[PDB]
């Protein structure tokens, strides 16, 4: 999962790029400013995995 | 044992002998022991108590000139459930073998609540041959024997690791432990159990698992039996 995490991070990065050299500016700060909310959430579930 | 040696040397018929309560025996050993000024044993019991049990149980077995044996089941029983105690300790040591009844067993229900895991006959092997009984006795005993413990780890085991991280070895020997001790081990009280018709049983018990998972019983009774 690391490795894969990894080539994942790597790919986005690029997607990235690519977003912002289309876009011709950052769009991190309007990224930052439409922050009001997070539009995914992570549940914790307690799962039993043998003992 | 005088009754049972006429019989069986001088009348040519097998006897066993069922002596009951040789707890009650060996109390009777002691009352008598101390009606002298004999000094009491390890636990009361006389010294030579190690004698008296030999002379009752040696009084059996089988002979040469004679067509009839003499067989022994002492229905022993133990004070405290304490194999330690010198009666236990004593018979066993003349005696050849022992079969456990389990409170355990007895307090789950099943009858003949005897515990296949601690109980053993030391004869077996002659027992369980192919003229007498049949040819695949002695490895449906052992497979038996050791699918049982496998059930009764796989038990201790379940509420430890959870039923689902139980191997399939597991599951299934857990399935066999209850239809073992349900079914095979459970026997009315009047119902008469042939020898064959248990090995039957037995065999039944044991097809729950697949050909290759019986380690114990040989290729050919696998091939013949199964």
């Amino acid at each position: 999962a690391k490795q894969k995490m990894g080539r994942v991070m790597q790919t986005a990065a690029f997607s990235l790029a690519e977003v912002s050299y289309a876009t011709g500016e950052n769009i991190g700060y309007q990224v930052q400013e439409s922050v009001s909310t997070a539009r995914f959430k992570v549940r914790a579930r307690q799962e039993n995995v043998s003992g | 044992l005088t009754t049972a040696e006429y019989l069986a040397y001088q009348t040519e018929r097998h006897v066993l002998t069922i002596l009951t309560d040789m707890s009650s025996y060996a109390d009777a050993l002691r009352e008598v022991s101390a009606a002298r000024e004999e000094v009491p044993g390890r636990r009361g019991y006389p010294g030579y108590m190690y004698t008296d049990l030999s002379t009752i149980y040696e009084r059996a077995g089988r002979v040469e000139g004679r067509n009839g044996s003499i067989t022994q089941i002492p229905i022993l029983t133990m004070p405290n459930d304490d194999i330690t105690h010198p009666i236990p300790d004593l018979t066993g040591y003349i005696t050849e073998g022992q079969i456990f009844v389990d409170r355990q067993l007895h307090n789950k229900g099943i009858y003949p609540p005897i515990n296949v895991l601690p109980s053993l006959s030391r004869l077996m092997k002659s027992a369980i041959g192919e003229g007498m009984t049949r040819k695949d006795h002695g490895d449906v005993s052992n497979q038996l024997y050791a699918k049982y413990a496998i059930g009764k780890d796989a038990a201790a085991m379940k509420a430890v690791v959870g039923e689902e991280a139980l191997s399939i070895e597991d599951k299934l020997s857990l399935e066999f432990l209850e239809k073992f001790e349900k079914t095979f081990i459970t026997q009315g009280a009047y119902e008469d159990r042939t020898v064959f018709e248990s090995l039957d049983q037995a065999w039944s018990l044991l097809r729950i698992y697949p050909k290759e998972m019986l380690n114990r019983i040989s290729p050919k009774i696998l091939d013949e039996f199964y």
